[PDB]
RNA sequence: UGCUCGC
């Protein structure tokens, strides 16, 4: 299952599997955030 | 298993920051309190 | 004929904060650490050697402290930003390096780059990354530009180490004692030793008191010891006044009973009240009169030296001191502790030195006893302290320190507390203000109430409002908004000016010169510098010679005519405030200078050198005489005030018109505004902190201070303007309260943003097994994960955008419990809260120690409801009361309805007049389309604002014709209706809301737990237990103390009166006598305690009835 | 951080007008002539518009892009 | 009056907590107290054997 | 244990 992050400076996606060095490529930046889910949110405007 | 009706769906669930093993069948209390 | 005023005067005040002011102080005093001080500590203890096999050194060229790097690649530094170290909980620091040369087998080998250990590095200093950086390039680096800075990150956290306040070193201090005796006391401090000694008259006579003396002993006897033999010149040295012989003759009298002539005798006196420091190795071979010689010449008043074993300067030294005892033994002239003048500030700069010091000898003596241990008999292999040069010592000595706050120093035996705190990101306001804070010596545990007082002292220097209100108060206090610390000087120059200005020499004349009443005492940081006469000469040729530029104008002079007394001040740490010289009625300041200022021809250091703005010390300006303003200006005036509202600190100038508002009033405003709900920064997004409070939409404030201005808190609000009418509505505003619109809520007022962090760790352990984050357990009846995993991902980390629910696992974690197959224990992140919250963003980093570290940074909206706590920027701290209509909220002629109605009573009893001045005056400006000016002692005035108000056809009183919008008829009264500046207060309903069921109990006692985070229940104290009584209430105080608290059943046996269990006394070995007992569990564990200390409770058990 | 839409006493339309108003901040209008300009006769949009700061670019600055 | 025996108390005055999360635990000082106790008896009887 | 707070 491919597993899908953001890096910190490039804000490139980047797959990587378990047990990885956390790392990004054409760059040295070790700051992951993981992107934003594709499930449906119901809001209220309340 | 639960000691009323003998089923086996003891579910740890905590009611309001009370920490309580509870049967989710009947809903007998096993155990609380830690 | 007025006297003219320069009006650009002020702009004075913002240069001066160009290249001083609020956080220039650490930063500098971190650069002058890292700088200059770091390389003269390592001087000072350059070579390390070792006794045995002689001819071997260690020998230190040169130390660097480098730029900050990160030591988590694989042997290799690599740059890191200060919000890198925030985010992966690590440490901002730079690897001290030094070059060295050693001798491995009597060979030379010399190293150029060893790195020894690890400095954190203070933001924004001379080696930061933030400093030289445009605001591109701090958002380049996720930093915000308005970020004051100059404080260290550990592990994560934001650590400020405080400015220390303490009493002045080598300074005779005169006090009464307990019994009322008026005695003196010197601690003399040496970069080496620190040493109290004390002189008493408890019987008519001085005796002088140290702590390496058996008994104290008469003073004649130590003037005997110290070279001077004759009584007369003993007696011309205290003193030539009558009464001065009739007070000292007592102690003349004791000395002459005893057979004590002579420096051998009084020596040998000397020498018997001399106990030995628990036998200290080395044969003694009669050192009697030799260890009273050293006491004398080195460990009593270290800070009076003696050239060669000549006590000259200390015999003066003393008979000044017993001059000024028997002086303040007359007229009751004591000095006082809290005098400012007597103050000194240690930076983080000192502290730090002082850390450095103490943690490099460690290192030198660790290396020393390395060599002696593996020299002599380990083998041909010639050792090389290479080898052993441990790195981690010196950066976890300053990690522990910076981070946990306890300094212990045991070459300076001291042991401090409380140094270093953490930074409160509660809003922008509060981290400048807790920036500027300073703690006090007294170090509050008790009831002291003598520095509690604001002192006339702190005028300039420290903010005499700005305090902590609570047990705090008096103790924590904050610097003013122009202010500055002044640091150490060579002073060389100085006694050389002093020397060539006619200061006789104090060995070149007896004491008797002492008791003239036109010579002056001159000194130097606590040493008699020597005698002068006609000090008006020397004061006034020292400043000018200070004006001139040839002395250090943070060089202090000042006179006391009382004690005849020239001290010459020199030392760090004192405050220093810049005023503006005034010869004969004029300012030396004029249009032109400001003009030149104001176009860019000069600066603050032209004016500086220029002799038109000069540095006045607390002791300096207690001589000088000060004009507020031009017209105070009269004949005798020494200097001019630059700008009154720099009294104020950086909280206070928040204040809009606190001249008009009362003192307490202000003091709650400052508290408040520490705790104000805002923006932090501009990189307050990628930031991510264990608690962030954000406004929704914040504004700046229409009347806003010049201070506001200069700290530039308008680019950075915490709080929004709402039409406020002054006015009593429906009584839901009994005392403090306010009513609030419930449209205005519904259409954005006052909503929030509350970010929580969870972080978790995943670890790898000494076996080769780590830490695995599981799946998503998947209902096989459904197809899809249970409610408890609903929001994991597929890798088990929850994902951001959706929302959680209390008792949800956020991070899948599950640990092996070995550390043959591993067995895995699940320990998921549960998430405890009574509300939803929206995961905002997930972070995950990798540390060296391939230790994942994972936050998840969960953002809740909350809108204003009952319960949240409201600010006036006025003190007038408020709770939301009832939630009006729209509809019900009264309405004026061109149809506002008012978003907050406060209560009229709250005026009277607290004279809040500032409060209605700003908002007359936020009214003209929003009229008008301006902002008015709230400035401390000046600001725009009530009929400037009136005028604008008629000009756009409202009330000259800001009173306005309303309707009711209840009852549809006019008000009998007209309503006070203007704009204020409210600002929310971080204390929530929401999160202060607390119930228990019955829930956990403590391991120890049977009893509910402390905290909420804990699920605690509330405590029936001591008091409510003496109401309960006084009600007579007996049931319902048993079925609080006893049945709903620890309530529980033992086994008593009635035979031998002990605790028996399950119906079975062990001591007697039977059950027939045991019965059943309800008791209080902590009556039992007191009964089981006792029965441990051997005092045994035998309960003789009766029927009830 | 963004204008709000709605004004919190009165509630009228303010958040189509602060573009146009910063025009007139890069025109030669005041601040006065400019409020009266955009048809603000009351002052609580007045307050709205004149003390509310634009920190949406400054955020915008940080964003990750 | 003079004590020959020492009487340790039960566990319940002695809670222990164990911290799974390093190599150690979390005792009170009594058991401490009673460990050097027990301890400086062993040496007491070493010396004199 | 420390400390900042809330009255
Ligand atoms: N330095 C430090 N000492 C602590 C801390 N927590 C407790 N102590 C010490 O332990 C004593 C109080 O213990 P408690 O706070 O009752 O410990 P507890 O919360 O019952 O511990 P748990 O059962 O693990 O929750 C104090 O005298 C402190 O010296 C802490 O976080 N840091
Ligand atoms: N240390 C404390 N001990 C007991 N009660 C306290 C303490 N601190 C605060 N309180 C509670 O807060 C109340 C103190 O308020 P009070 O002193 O009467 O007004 P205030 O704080 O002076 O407000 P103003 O400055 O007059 O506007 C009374 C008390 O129940
Ligand atoms: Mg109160
Ligand atoms: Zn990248
Ligand atoms: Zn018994
Ligand atoms: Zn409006």
């Amino acid at each position: 299952q491919p597993m899908i992050y953001i890096c910190g400076e490039c804000h490139t996606e980047n797959e990587i599997k378990s047990r990885d060095p956390i790392r990004c490529r054409e760059c040295g930046y070790r700051i992951m955030y993981k992107k934003r889910t594709k499930r449906l949110v119901v809001f209220d405007a309340r | 298993r639960c000691p009323d009706c003998g089923s086996t769906e003891l579910v740890e669930d905590s009611h309001y920051s009370q920490s309580q093993l509870v049967c989710s069948d009947c809903g007998c209390v096993v155990t609380e309190g830690v | 004929a007025p006297i003219p005023t320069v009006e650009e005067k002020w702009r004075l005040l913002p240069a001066f904060l160009k290249v001083k002011g609020l956080v220039k102080q650490h930063i500098d005093s971190f650069n002058y650490f890292i700088n200059v001080e770091i390389k003269k500590i390592m001087k000072a203890n350059e070579k390390v050697t070792s006794d045995a096999d002689p001819m071997w050194y260690l020998k230190y060229l040169n130390i660097y402290v480098g730029l900050p790097d990160v030591e988590e690649s694989f042997n290799v530094t690599r740059p890191v930003s200060p919000h890198e170290c925030r985010l992966r909980d690590m440490t901002y620091s730079a690897p001290i390096t030094v070059d060295i040369e050693y001798t491995r087998g009597s060979q030379r080998i010399i190293r150029n780059a060893l790195p020894i250990g690890r400095m954190p590095i203070m933001l924004r200093s001379s080696n930061c990354v933030l400093t030289g950086k445009t605001p591109a390039e701090f958002a380049k680096l996720n930093e915000c530009p308005l970020d004051p800075g100059g404080y260290f990150i550990v592990k994560g956290v934001e650590k400020v180490i405080l400015i220390q306040e303490q009493l002045s070193k080598n300074r005779i201090i005169v006090e009464a004692d307990r019994k009322g005796a008026v005695g003196a006391s010197v601690t003399s401090s040496t970069h080496e030793k620190k040493s109290r000694t004390n002189m008493a008259v408890k019987q008519g006579r001085f005796y002088l008191r140290h702590n390496t003396l058996s008994e104290d002993i008469p003073i004649v006897i130590i003037f005997k010891a110290m070279g001077v033999e004759s009584d007369q010149e003993i007696v011309q040295m205290i003193g030539t006044e009558e009464h001065v012989m009739a007070a000292f003759g007592p102690s003349l009298e004791e000395c002459q009973k005893a057979q004590i002539f002579t420096q051998m005798q009084a020596l040998k006196y000397i020498g018997n009240k001399v106990r030995r420091q628990r036998m200290w190795g080395g044969g003694p071979k009669k050192t009697k009169i030799e260890e009273a010689r050293e006491l004398l010449a080195s460990t009593i008043l270290t800070h009076v030296p003696v050239k060669e074993f000549n006590f000259r300067a200390k015999c003066i030294y003393t008979a000044v001191m017993v001059r000024r005892v028997i002086l303040a033994q007359g007229d009751n002239k004591v000095d006082d502790r809290d005098y400012y003048g007597n103050k000194r500030l240690e930076l983080a700069g000192q502290l730090l030195s002082l850390l450095f010091e103490d943690l490099f000898k460690k290192f030198n003596s660790e290396m020393k006893k390395i060599a002696d241990q593996v020299i002599p008999k380990q083998r041909a292999a010639q050792f090389d302290v290479v080898k052993h040069m441990r790195q981690d010592q010196i950066t976890n000595g300053m990690v522990n320190a910076i981070s946990t706050g306890n300094w212990s120093l045991k070459r300076f035996k001291m042991d401090r507390q409380g140094v270093t705190q953490v930074l409160s990101r509660l809003s922008y306001i509060s981290a400048l203000g807790m920036m500027t804070r300073i703690s006090s010596q007294f170090e509050k545990t008790r009831k002291v109430s003598g520095p509690r007082s604001l002192q006339p002292s702190q005028w300039g220097m420290l903010c005499p409002s700005d305090t902590p209100e609570g047990e705090a108060c008096g103790l924590v206090k904050n610097l003013a908004l122009m202010t500055h610390i002044t640091t150490d000087m060579e002073d060389g120059p100085i006694v050389k000016l002093a020397s060539n200005l006619g200061v006789e020499d104090v060995n070149l004349l007896c004491g008797e010169e002492l008791s003239y009443p036109n010579v002056f005492l001159v000194f130097l940081n606590g040493n008699i510098l020597g005698v002068i006469r006609d000090h008006k000469k020397l004061v006034n040729t020292f400043r000018l010679m200070r004006r001139a530029g040839y002395i250090n104008e943070f060089v202090s002079i000042s006179t006391n005519l009382t004690d005849r007394c020239v001290y010459i001040s020199s030392d760090g740490g004192r405050l220093c405030r810049p005023y503006i010289i005034v010869k004969k009625q004029k300012p030396a300041v004029t249009n032109k200078h400001m003009e030149e200022l104001a176009q860019g021809y000069r600066n603050f250091e032209d004016f500086l050198h220029e002799s038109l703005v000069e540095y006045l010390d607390v002791n300096e300006e207690n001589d000088c005489n000060i004009a507020l303003y031009e017209h105070t200006i009269n004949k005798d005036t020494t200097h001019l005030e630059i700008e009154p509202f720099t009294l104020l600190g950086v909280c206070a100038g928040l204040i809009p018109y606190p001249h008009h508002n009362q003192s307490p009033r202000n003091t709650y405003q400052c508290a408040m505004g520490k705790q104000a709900m805002g923006t932090i920064g501009y990189n307050q997004r990628n930031r991510i902190d264990t608690l962030m409070y954000l406004l929704a939409y914040p504004q700046k404030p229409m009347v806003k201070t010049k201070t506001i201005e200069l700290i530039e808190f308008e680019k950075l609000p915490a709080g929004q303007n709402a039409t406020v009418a002054v006015m009593s509505y429906s009584g839901y505003d009994i005392e403090d309260a306010l009513v609030l619109n419930k449209a205005s809520l519904d259409r954005g007022f006052g909503r929030c943003l509350v970010y929580k962090n969870a972080k978790c760790t995943l670890k790898r352990y000494t076996n080769q097994t780590f830490d695995k984050v599981m799946g998503p357990m998947l209902d096989a009846a459904t197809r899809k994960p249970i409610w408890r995993h609903e929001i994991l991902d597929a890798d088990g980390i929850c994902s951001p955008g959706e929302k959680v629910e209390n008792k949800q696992v956020l991070v899948n974690k599950s640990m092996p419990t070995v550390t043959q197959q591993p067995q895995y224990k699940d320990v998921p992140i549960t998430y405890k809260g009574a509300t939803d919250s929206y995961i905002e963003k997930v972070m995950i980093s990798s540390n060296a120690e391939d230790a994942f570290l994972i936050k998840m940074l969960l953002r809740q909206t909350r809108r204003p409801e009952i319960g949240d706590k409201f600010s006036s920027r006025h003190g007038q701290k408020g709770v939301c009361g009832l939630i009006v209509p729209q509809e019900d909220m009264p309405f004026c002629d061109s149809g506002i309805c008012p978003d907050i109605i406060m209560n009229p009573h709250g005026f009277p009893s607290r004279m809040t007049v500032g409060k209605l001045i700003e908002l007359l005056a936020g009214k003209a400006g929003v009229l008008d389309g301006r902002f008015h000016y709230g400035t401390a002692f000046g600001g725009s005035k009530v009929k400037d604002v009136c005028e604008d108000l008629v000009r756009h056809g409202y009330n000259y009183l800001g009173k306005d014709y309303v309707t009711s919008g209840i009852t549809g008829e006019p008000l009998e009264a007209y309503i006070y209706f203007g704009p204020v500046y409210y600002q929310k207060l971080k204390h929530m309903v929401l999160d202060k809301m607390h119930a228990r069921a019955r829930g956990p109990r403590a391991v120890l006692t049977r009893q509910p737990t402390e905290g909420r985070s804990r699920d605690g229940g509330l405590r029936l104290g001591e008091m409510e237990r003496d109401c309960l009584i006084g009600y007579g209430a007996s049931m319902l105080l048993l079925e609080r103390l006893m049945i709903s608290s620890d309530a529980f059943e033992v086994d008593v046996c009635g035979q031998c009166g002990l605790l028996g269990y399950s119906g079975w006394c062990h001591y007697c070995k039977s059950s027939c006598h045991v019965s059943s007992l309800r008791i209080p569990y902590a009556c039992k564990l007191l009964f089981q305690e006792l029965q441990s200390m051997n005092i045994i409770p035998r309960l003789k058990l009766s029927k009830y009835n | 951080m963004i204008i709000p839409v709605r004004c919190f006493t009165c509630g009228k339309i303010v958040g189509n007008k602060w573009e146009a108003y910063l025009g007139l901040l890069q025109a030669e209008y005041t601040e006065g002539d400019a409020l009266d300009a955009l048809g603000l006769k009351r002052y609580c949009c007045r307050r709205m518009l004149l003390a509310h700061v634009d920190l949406i670019e400054k955020l915008l600055n940080y964003a990750p892009l | 009056l003079i004590l020959t025996r020492l009487l340790v108390p039960p566990l319940c005055i002695r809670p222990s907590v164990v911290s799974d999360l390093k190599s150690g635990t979390n005792e009170d000082d009594l058991t401490m107290k009673l460990t050097e106790i027990i301890f400086l008896n062993d040496v007491i009887k070493k010396h004199r054997i």
